[PDB]
């Protein structure tokens, strides 16, 4: 018995808003310390990993380990019905066929109660963790997104580059180039717009624009974005959940 | 221009 | 001689709105207690009926009867001139070939000036009217178009179900199945929020999503919509000009 | 070595949107007094000018003469990374290949540096000046364009008449006809929403719908509109920078 | 599912 | 209807 009740509705419509446009169909492994769910996409570059967050519901109650292997975009088509703000419940038996989606009111009765059909994956529950990052960096998502929305308008590949107190976007195009360059500093006044470095040794990584699309639309879970950076390793890009986590990796472009 | 590389290369 | 001016041109283009997706030409029967109009769709399943409604106009002058035929596409092309707010006055002469539809602005000179073929049908003239219906409900009118947006996403059908004190939409597909419940209530401070329902019997119908989706435009003409439905009747959803009403009638699925 | 500083990045931005919609690739003659550009569209119809306009710069250092043609579309492009508001300098070299377009945040570092390789038109450097007009007025843009997106579903060709103390657009069409008659004014709390006329002699012009449309794309730029109009010569549109002008030049409907 | 009726069956 | 000129007849 899965009793995942969140306190907004939106929470979970976020967190598959930011999953949707790279993976279609994923497992949500459910235990009794949250979900966590986990999709590569079809190329194979991008991996999407989820983890809430039992402390991100208002209550949780899961029996047993259950796993809910869905798609989607029959998903969002419930998560549209969401009538903002409303309490959202999951709920699905031990051995399920279907999840109920139920959303109540505060003020009821205003109950609506959706039931979505579950598809069988056949996945591959790859938990491989974790690895050394020569660099990582946290800064403003919103920040983060339109520097590589504007980046890819010039060219199909991004450059990033870590030196000595320096983050560095590059774009380079028939049209022209770009260069984004940021310095670590903290606002005291107001640390959610701080843009934070910690290097152990410089990084020249080249990204496809078409998954870092993707990636930025983890923008609305979180206001804060990390990302760590390694020389041979994937790039690891992070939304916090209050409490838990979005995460994206990404391989880049190599010879 | 550098090619684009799978993620097999890391599992 | 006919002088519909309306207090506010952004009134009778609301009204427009709510025929245009469902009926293109369409008689306007000007008489002296004001316009009555009428039409059917295509398929023969929806009956939209309009009636102002002398107390919605600034004034009606209106000496004889008289028909316009109009085609909605054209007359929303016009009504899209509105500098809102504006007063609109319809001007058509006893028996006219078009209709001259003014807009003053309160600081003038700044007056526009239209002028639009007429049509004619050529149509049933049917004033049929009216039914003993088993339960008829109001609900806020844009609650009423959530409920049908949603619903929407997962059948072409959707089920209106009325038993004791509640009131219950169903919509079921291969997607999955979806149930909205409400029951009865009155917010005295908020009276305008309120869900109201006369039962003489139970009712179980199923009605097309495509028609409903076109029904629910009339949510700009009112923040209330009425529901009266029958077991072996058309389903009438109405909303209320002050004074007036925009009627709509529904087929529902049988067998 | 051209350094034009302007104070804000969406003032160049909001310059170059009402060019690039009827003309694609422009030389833009910097001088020591601003810069100005001229393009004729492919139609021949339509002429574009524009003339900044030391004075709408933060700062204007150009040592010598440069011609920096562009393509519209490119720029925009790179003018969308205007992280609003930022201040935004072009620089080029005496012999230049690319323009450097550099945004600066007040709070750094949070520099950008686009690029932007030029191409090379063989261009007219066409300035002929100026006409006799038999009328001029100015009012408000967004109403004269307002104006003008309301008549343009009408016809495809706009009549403007002025008689005495009478502007007068008309448009005719299938659908039917349509009439603005706007008269001058002054109100002298609020002088920016009048409307201000000089007449020689009465004048009855028309004018595609299809260039008109594109003309009052320069609404962005300046809250006022000047117009300029003669039976036998071009029509000038005018909004004004402050100061400067983006001014467009339009062959009228004769016979 | 049900079919749908038209609006004949009324006038 | 009159025909569209050109900003020929103007240079």
């Amino acid at each position: 018995m899965l009793e995942a009740k969140f306190e907004e509705a939106s929470l979970f419509k976020r967190i598959i808003d930011g999953f949707k446009d790279c993976v279609q169909l994923v497992n949500f492994q459910c235990k009794e310390d949250g979900i966590i769910a986990q999709a590569v996409d079809d190329s194979r570059v991008l991996l999407v990993s989820l983890e809430i967050g039992v402390e991100a519901f208002q209550e949780y109650r899961c029996d047993h380990p259950v796993t809910l292997g869905m798609d989607l975009t029959s998903l969002s088509k419930i998560l549209r019905c969401g009538n903002n703000t409303d309490t959202l419940t999951l709920i699905a038996d031990n051995t399920p066929d279907s999840i109920i989606l139920l959303f109540e009111d505060t003020k009821k009765d205003r109950i609506a109660e959706y039931s979505l059909k579950l598809m069988d994956i056949d996945a591959d529950f790859l938990k491989i963790e974790e690895l050394q990052y020569d660099s990582t960096l946290s800064l403003p998502s919103s920040e983060f997104s339109k520097i590589v929305r504007d980046l890819s308008q010039l060219s199909d590949s991004i450059n990033i580059m870590i030196t000595k107190e320096t983050i560095k976007f590059v774009a380079d195009g028939d049209i022209g180039s770009g260069s984004v360059i940021i310095k670590p500093f903290v606002d005291m006044e107001h640390p959610e717009t701080s843009i934070k470095l910690e290097m152990d040794q410089p990084v020249d990584l080249t990204f496809g624009a078409k998954y870092l699309l993707d990636i930025i639309k983890g923008s609305s879970l979180s206001d804060r974005v990390g990302i760590r950076l390694s020389s041979e390793a994937p790039a690891l890009f992070q939304f916090d959940l209050k409490s838990g986590f979005l995460q994206f990796f990404l391989a880049p472009k190599f010879n | 221009k550098p090619k684009q590389a799978t993620l097999a290369r890391f599992f």
